[PDB]
């Protein structure tokens, strides 16, 4: 049982052990059109590049690179594409992958502001009636409607191809209060945002892949797909001794570096997989708990 | 500060 393999690492404490063991396995693919000049300023940091084989392709003739990378669980049998916060020159680029990999949400786990220092660019629209307008890319971007809530927002968007006049909604989930290389308040907040995704449909294979990212599209982005890749394979294999997170991780860590980024964010994904699969064994029930638990309201 | 990894 995976509950005994956790409490033992607690009381041994030997989690940065456990954690700097799987930097030392994680594998390491040519990155050569990430470190293009052309494309030095498509990155937002110089040590975070997407691995030629698995990054994400825009389908625009001109430079066709964005720092994005599919993450395909093959047996999971779900993709997520992680990248990082968008930049000001790189908003366009993102809405661009948005419409060519038909996703249908976006997880977003950092804030624009993040103690003083700007991890990402303000590329959604935060007034109805100011619309965004990426001519670069020849996309509108309309803000719907929103439901704020008291640690995530959810907000719904239109996303219209100037080209083809076709449109397509976009669900945005915000997480607002996780803290870069930090940790979620409690594994029952983190649990019902995964739950609030997961029941909104954008997780379905009808869909593209959903977008998650943070400030580098790693670290947080790493904890939220580990832990829904892993309540996955629970319910596929049908017995949750049967995951081995660090195994799990080491097979995302193959189509992105750097997943996970604190040993404190590899333990919460522990008690994150560990507290889900009360409802993966059957007890329905404890997801209203989770609801109850987190605060959602105030 | 550029570089993920900072001090």
């Amino acid at each position: 049982e995976m509950e005994k393999e956790f409490e033992q690492i607690d009381k041994s404490g030997s989690w940065a052990a456990i954690y700097q063991d799987i930097r030392h396995e994680a594998s390491d693919f040519p990155c050569r059109v990430a470190k293009l000049p052309k494309n030095k300023n498509r990155n937002r940091y110089r040590d975070v590049s997407p691995f030629d084989h698995s990054r994400i392709k825009l389908h625009q003739e001109d430079n066709d690179y964005i720092n994005a990378s599919l993450i395909k669980m093959e047996e999971a049998q779900r993709s997520y594409i992680l990248t990082q916060g968008p930049l000001p020159n790189t908003c366009g680029h993102f809405w661009e992958m948005v419409w060519e990999q038909k996703s249908r949400g976006v997880v977003m786990l950092n804030r624009v502001m993040e103690k003083g220092s700007l991890k990402c660019a303000q590329y959604w629209p935060q007034k109805e009636e100011k619309e965004m307008i990426f001519e670069d890319t020849n996309l509108k971007l309309t803000l719907i409607s929103e439901d704020i809530k008291s640690y995530y927002t959810v907000r719904q968007l239109e996303l219209e191809n100037l080209t083809t006049q076709e449109t397509r909604e976009i669900l945005h989930f915000h997480y607002t209060t996780w803290p870069a290389f930090g940790v979620p308040e409690s594994p029952a907040s983190f649990l019902n945002f995964l739950f609030k995704v997961r029941e909104s449909g954008s997780l379905s294979p009808e869909h593209g892949p959903v977008v998650v990212h943070c400030s580098a599209g790693i670290g947080r982005s790493g904890t939220f797909c580990l832990a829904d890749t892993c309540l996955l394979l629970m319910d596929k294999r049908k017995d949750p001794s049967s995951v081995d997170i660090k195994k799990v991780l080491l097979e995302m860590r193959k189509f992105r570096m750097g997943l996970i980024a604190t040993a404190d964010q590899l333990r919460f994904s522990y008690l994150a997989v560990i507290e889900g699969a009360k409802f993966i064994m059957g007890d329905s029930s404890v997801q209203d708990q989770w609801k109850e638990l987190s605060h959602e309201d105030l | 500060k550029e570089y993920y990894t900072v001090k």
